RNA sequence: UAGCUAGUAGGUGGGGUAACGGCUCACCUAGGCGACGAUCCCUAGCUGGUCUGAGAGGAUGACCAGCCACACUGGAACUGA
RNA sequence: CCCGCAGAAGAAGCACCGGCUAACUCCGUGCCAGCAGCCGCGGUAAUACGGAGGGUGCAAGCGUUAAUCGGAAUUACUGGGCGUAAAGCGCACGCAGGCGGUUUGUUAAGUCAGAUGUGAAAUCCCCGGGCUCAACCUGGGAACUGCAUCUGAUACUGGCAAG
C-alpha cells in the first residue's frame, strides 16, 4: 500500500496468458491431417463432432474443428486452421477453415457463405 | 564562474585520490516522494589531504585517470 | 407534468411449503425535470400492480436538487453499500454520459449535461441510492455563501 | 561544403520545396542547418508562392556557404519583384 | 455508397414523413405511413434506449443522405469544433452543397438535387462543382448554370417549393435561379422535431 | 509516536464537528496559530485564542448553520510521507471555487485564490469544504 | 543470479594517439564496484514518434527524420582530410 | 482540365435477426444433423440447427481469425484491499532505511517566482491558404508538460547553532 513499499517493489503486472498458443501469433496456419475422427461431447450436450488431429507447419500438433455439415477430408490433406474454441469439446482449440487449400465448402449452403467457402449460386 | 559539486568523502585511502557522495534529493517520477539517491565520484587530490568526513566542494576537469575526471576544489569543514 | 421511468424489473421467488411462490419488484423512479427526482421501489405480485406501487411511491419520498442551468455545481462522489458513484458538471451540448440507472435518474432529474462513472458494484438499486445521495449531498454558491458567513462574489 | 538548397516535399505532381541550408553530403530531405524560406512553384494567382528570408541568406552566404542554382534564381527573383 | 433501395420504407420505420418524396400528394394517401415496414409491422416493439438511440441517428442520416463513415467524421469534426457539438453537426449537415441547393428550390427532393449536382448543373461562386457534400460558406451565391436552367424538372420543383415553407437562411432569387447563403443557421432556425443529444451520446458509448 | 500535528488539528476540527461540540483545544504552534487564522478570515470558523505561556493551547470555536458543521469536508493533502508542491499554474481548487485550498508560499500561508491572483505556487497543506 | 574484479583501482616514469586517458609498459601502493542491485542468465537496435486512453498511464519503434551497429563468418592493416 | 455524341443505357454485395444488441414467421430434422463470444439451443408444435419470405446494420465492401489498448478501479500514483470472501509474519529486540514535539537565529539544499539558453524538422492542436470538396500539401502560432544557468522569496521540509 505504502509509496515507499512501491518504491521498494513497484506493481508488476500479469502477462496475458494466450489462448491459441499453436498460432505464435499467426492468423491461419498450415498443417497436414494426421487423422480425422469423431468425439463424444461434453456431458451436458450430445452429439457426434468431426475433429481432425493436424501437424503444423511449426511443429505443433493440435486438435481442430472440422464445421459445416459434410467434409471430404482424409490423411494427409493439407488445411488451414484459424483460432476459435469450442467450449463443449476438451482439447480442441482451433477451426478448420472451410474454403481453405483441401477444405471443400459445404455443399448447398445460402446463408452465411462466405463463413463456409461457398461460392456465390448463379 | 565554475560549476562545481558538494558532498562528502566516503574513502580517502587511495593515493591521490579520493571517492565523494553528491547525495541529492530527487522526486519520484511515478508515486511523487522525494528519494534520497547517491552518486559516488572519484576525484583528483594533491597532498591526499582530504580526510574521510570532510564535506568538499569539487569541479569537473579533463580525464586524469581511467575513472578520474573531476578535481577538488576545497574543503569545507575539515572537522571530523 | 412529472416525468417517469422504469429502471429495472426483477423477478423474486419466495419457496414456501408448497414450492416457489413468484412474484415481481419494479425499481423506478419518477422527478419533474428541475432538481427533483424521487426513487421508489415496488414489490407486488403481478408486474403491473408493481410498476404502479413503485412510480407511487416514488412520488412521494421526493426531494430537491440545486441545479445549475442544467448542470452540477460542482464535482460530486457518491457512495452507497456495494455502488461508489462520480458525477462531473461537464459543458453545454455534450448530454448525459453515465450508466443506465444514473442516466436514467440525471435525466429525469433534469441534469442536461453531466460526465459519470459508477465503480464497483453496478447493481441497480444501489447506483440510484448513490447517485440520489451524491446529488442531495450538492450546495449551491448562494446556501455555501449563508453558510460560510459572507456574500456571493466573496466566493466567486 | 554547406549550401543551401531545395528539398522536395510536397505530393506527387504538387511540388513543393523548402529551401534550407546544409551540409552537402546529407540526402536531399535530411539533416538541415536552418529552413530560410519556401519556393511553390504550383501556386496559384494571388498566393505569395515564394517566400524567402533574405537576410539569413546573406549571414550563411558571408559565412561560406554556396548557392544552388534554383536558390540563386529565386533570390534574384524577389529582388526583382521588389 | 448512395440508397437506392425504396424511399416510403424509411418513412414508415421511422414513422414520420422524412421529406423523401417530392410532395404532390399526401403520404399517408401514398403508404401506410403509421403502419411499420414488413409482415410484423402492426405489432410495436418495446424497444431499449440504445434502440431509440440508433433509430434517431438513422433518421438523421436518413433524412441527408449521408452514410454511416461520413456521418462519423461528421461528428468527430463537430466535436472538435467549438460549441455545442449536436448543433454543429447540424450545421455541418446543413451546409452540404446538396442539403443547400435542396433548401434553394431547385429539386423536389435531396436526391434530384444531389442529380443535379453531380450532373455539373450547379455552380457556387462560378465555378462548377460536382460533389454533393461540398460545404459551402457564409456569402455564397449558388447558381444553376444556363444549359441546365431550362431543365423542366427544375421550374417543378420551384413551384413544388413555392408551396413549401420557405427556408429563412437563405435567400433566393427564383427568376435568376440565383440564391444566396447569407448565415449558418442556428438551432432555433431548424426543425425541432430532430433531436441531437441521442445523437452525441450514441458516438461516445 | 505523533509526527503529523497538522493532521492531527484537521481532525480535531472534523470530530469536533461530528460531535457537535462547541469548541476544541489543542497544543499550540505558529504554523497551526496561522492556518486557524486563514480558517477564521474565510469564515469556517468563529474564532481562536491561544492560552498560556509555557504549553499554549489554542482553543477554536466551532460554527454551525442549521444544526449541521459549517466544514462538511476537510482533509490532509500534502503529508508526512508523501510531500505535495504545486506550481501557480497548477493549483487546485476544491468544489470549483466553493471551498478552499490553504498553500503555504514564500509569502506565507494563505488561501488557493489568494495565492493564484498574487502569483506564486507553494505547498499544498489541506482542502476544506 | 550475492558477491565480482590482478591491468583490476590509483600513483611515478617511459612509449603511443590529432587529442585526455591503464591506451600500453616497468615499478610501487592494495585497491575499486556491490542491496540506491555489482557480476551472471534471458530478451532487445535507440529516439522524434504510432495506437489506445478523459487523464495518468499501457503497448509499440512498419513508412518519414536524427543516432548506432553490420556488410558470407572470424581477424588485420594499407591508402586517405 | 474543358468541350461534343449515344443512350438508363456498363456498374451491389456481406453479416445478422433468443438475451447481451437493431431486427420474426413458416416449413424440414427431432439431444441426430448441427450452432456457439458467454449464458446457452436441439428428446415431434425450434423466433437459437437447415431453407424460404420479411426485416436490420454496413456498403465497394462485408465478415471470420491474429495482435495492442480500452471497458478492467481486474496491480488501484491519480484510483483497492487484509475479523469471516485471497490477504496481519507465532511473538519480541533491533542495524541499515522511512518518518520527527516546540522556540529563535542562519542557510539557500528541497520548494516557489522571474529571466536567458536549449528542448531538430516532421507529427498532435489553433487560426488561414491550395488543390471542383475531403483525404493530402502548406503558412503562422502555441507545445514539446523537460533540462541547465543566473537573479530573487523564508511560509513549509532539510542542514548548522542555541534553546
Ligand atoms: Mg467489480
Ligand atoms: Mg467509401
Ligand atoms: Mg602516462
Ligand atoms: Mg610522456
Ligand atoms: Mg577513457
Ligand atoms: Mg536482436
Ligand atoms: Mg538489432
Ligand atoms: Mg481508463
Ligand atoms: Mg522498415
Ligand atoms: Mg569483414
Ligand atoms: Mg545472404
Ligand atoms: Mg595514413
Ligand atoms: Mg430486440
Ligand atoms: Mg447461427
Ligand atoms: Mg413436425
Ligand atoms: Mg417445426
Ligand atoms: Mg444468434
Ligand atoms: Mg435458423
Ligand atoms: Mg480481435
Ligand atoms: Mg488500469
Ligand atoms: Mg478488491
Ligand atoms: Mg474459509
Ligand atoms: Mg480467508
Ligand atoms: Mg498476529
Ligand atoms: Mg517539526
Ligand atoms: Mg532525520
Ligand atoms: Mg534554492
Ligand atoms: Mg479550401
Ligand atoms: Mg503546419
Ligand atoms: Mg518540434
Ligand atoms: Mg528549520
Amino acid at each position: 500500500a505504502t509509496v515507499n513499499q512501491l518504491v521498494r517493489k513497484p506493481r508488476a503486472r500479469k502477462v496475458a496468458k494466450s489462448n491459441v498458443p499453436a498460432l505464435e501469433a499467426c492468423p491461419q496456419k498450415r498443417g497436414v491431417c494426421t487423422r480425422v475422427y469423431t468425439t463424444t461431447p461434453k456431458k451436458p450436450n450430445s452429439a457426434l463432432r468431426k475433429v481432425c488431429r493436424v501437424r503444423l507447419t511449426n511443429g505443433f500438433e493440435v486438435t481442430s474443428y472440422i464445421g459445416g455439415e459434410g467434409h471430404n477430408l482424409q490423411e494427409h490433406s493439407v488445411i488451414l486452421i484459424r483460432g476459435g474454441r469450442v467450449k463443449d469439446l476438451p482439447g480442441v482449440r482451433y477451426h478448420t477453415v472451410r474454403g481453405a487449400l483441401d477444405c471443400s465448402g459445404v455443399k448447398d449452403r445460402k446463408q452465411a457463405r462466405s463463413k463456409y467457402g461457398v461460392k456465390r449460386p448463379k | 564562474k565554475i560549476r562545481t559539486l558538494q558532498g562528502r568523502v566516503v574513502s580517502d585511502k587511495m593515493e591521490k585520490s579520493i571517492v565523494v557522495a553528491i547525495e541529492r534529493f530527487v522526486k519520484h517520477p511515478i508515486y511523487g516522494k522525494f528519494i534520497k539517491r547517491t552518486t559516488k565520484l572519484h576525484v583528483h587530490d594533491e597532498n591526499n589531504e582530504c580526510g574521510i568526513g570532510d564535506v568538499v566542494e569539487i569541479r569537473e576537469c579533463r580525464p586524469l585517470s581511467k575513472t578520474k575526471s573531476w578535481t577538488l576544489v576545497r574543503v569545507v569543514e575539515k572537522a571530523v | 407534468e412529472l416525468q417517469e421511468k422504469l429502471i429495472a424489473v426483477n423477478r423474486v421467488s419466495k419457496t414456501v411449503k408448497g414450492g416457489r411462490i413468484f412474484s415481481f419488484t419494479a425499481l423506478t423512479v419518477v422527478g419533474d425535470g428541475n432538481g427533483r427526482v424521487g426513487f421508489g421501489y415496488g414489490k407486488a405480485r403481478e408486474v403491473p400492480a408493481a410498476i404502479q406501487k413503485a412510480m407511487e411511491k416514488a412520488r412521494r419520498n421526493m426531494i430537491n436538487v440545486a441545479l445549475n442551468n442544467g448542470t452540477l455545481q460542482h464535482p460530486v462522489k457518491g457512495v452507497h453499500t456495494g455502488s461508489r458513484v462520480f458525477m462531473q458538471p461537464a459543458s453545454e451540448g455534450t448530454g448525459i454520459i453515465a450508466g443506465g440507472a444514473m442516466r436514467a435518474v440525471l435525466e429525469v432529474a433534469g441534469v442536461h449535461n453531466v460526465l459519470a462513472k459508477a465503480y464497483g458494484s453496478t447493481n441497480p438499486i444501489n447506483v440510484v441510492r448513490a447517485t440520489i445521495d451524491g446529488l442531495e449531498n450538492m450546495n449551491s454558491p448562494e446556501m455555501v455563501a449563508a453558510k460560510r458567513g459572507k456574500s456571493v462574489e466573496e466566493i466567486l | 561544403m554547406v549550401t543551401i538548397r531545395l528539398a522536395r516535399h510536397g505530393a506527387k505532381k504538387r511540388p513543393f520545396y523548402q529551401v534550407v541550408v546544409a551540409d552537402s553530403r546529407n540526402a536531399r530531405n535530411g539533416r538541415f542547418i536552418e529552413r530560410v524560406g519556401f519556393f511553390n512553384p504550383i501556386a496559384s494567382e494571388k498566393e505569395e508562392g515564394t517566400r524567402l528570408d533574405l537576410d539569413r541568406i546573406a549571414h550563411w552566404v558571408g559565412q561560406g556557404a554556396t548557392i544552388s542554382d534554383r536558390v540563386a534564381a529565386l533570390i534574384k527573383e524577389v529582388n526583382k519583384a521588389a | 455508397a448512395r440508397y437506392l433501395g425504396p424511399k416510403l420504407k424509411l418513412s414508415r420505420r421511422e414513422g414520420t414523413d422524412l421529406f423523401l418524396k417530392s410532395g404532390v400528394r399526401a403520404i399517408d394517401t401514398k403508404c401506410k405511413i403509421e403502419q411499420a415496414p414488413g409482415q410484423h409491422g402492426a405489432r410495436k416493439p418495446r424497444l431499449s434506449d440504445y434502440g431509440v438511440q440508433l433509430r434517431e441517428k438513422q433518421k438523421v442520416r436518413r433524412i441527408y443522405g449521408v452514410l454511416e463513415r461520413q456521418f462519423r467524421n461528421y461528428y468527430k469534426e463537430a466535436a472538435r469544433l467549438k460549441g455545442n457539438t449536436g448543433e454543429n453537426l447540424l450545421a455541418l449537415l446543413e451546409g452540404r452543397l446538396d442539403n443547400v441547393v435542396y433548401r434553394m428550390g431547385f429539386g423536389a427532393t435531396r436526391a434530384e438535387a444531389r442529380q443535379l449536382v453531380s450532373h455539373k448543373a450547379i455552380m457556387v461562386n462560378g465555378r462548377v462543382v460536382n460533389i454533393a457534400s461540398y460545404q459551402v460558406s457564409p456569402n455564397d451565391v449558388v447558381s444553376i448554370r444556363e444549359k441546365a436552367k431550362k431543365q423542366s424538372r427544375v421550374k417543378a420543383a420551384l413551384e413544388l417549393a413555392e408551396q413549401r415553407e420557405k427556408p429563412t437562411w437563405l435567400e433566393v432569387d427564383a427568376g435568376k435561379m440565383e440564391g444566396t447563403f447569407k448565415r449558418k443557421p442556428e438551432r432555433s432556425d431548424l426543425s425541432a422535431d430532430i433531436n441531437e443529444h441521442l445523437i452525441v451520446e450514441l458516438y461516445s458509448k | 509516536s505523533m509526527q503529523d500535528p497538522i493532521a492531527d488539528m484537521l481532525t480535531r476540527i472534523r470530530n469536533g464537528q461530528a460531535a457537535n461540540k462547541a469548541a476544541v483545544t489543542m497544543p499550540s504552534s505558529k504554523l497551526k496559530v496561522a492556518i486557524a487564522n486563514v480558517l477564521k478570515e474565510e469564515g469556517f470558523i468563529e474564532d481562536f485564542k491561544v492560552e498560556g505561556d509555557t504549553k499554549p493551547e489554542l482553543e477554536l470555536t466551532l460554527k454551525y448553520f442549521q444544526g449541521k458543521a459549517v466544514v462538511e469536508s476537510i482533509q490532509r493533502v500534502s503529508r508526512p510521507g508523501l510531500r505535495i508542491y504545486k506550481r501557480k499554474d497548477e493549483l487546485p481548487k476544491v468544489m470549483a471555487g466553493l471551498g478552499i485550498a490553504v498553500v503555504s508560499t514564500s509569502k506565507g500561508v494563505m488561501t488557493d485564490r489568494a495565492a493564484r491572483q498574487a502569483g506564486l505556487g507553494g505547498e499544498i497543506i489541506c482542502y476544506v469544504a
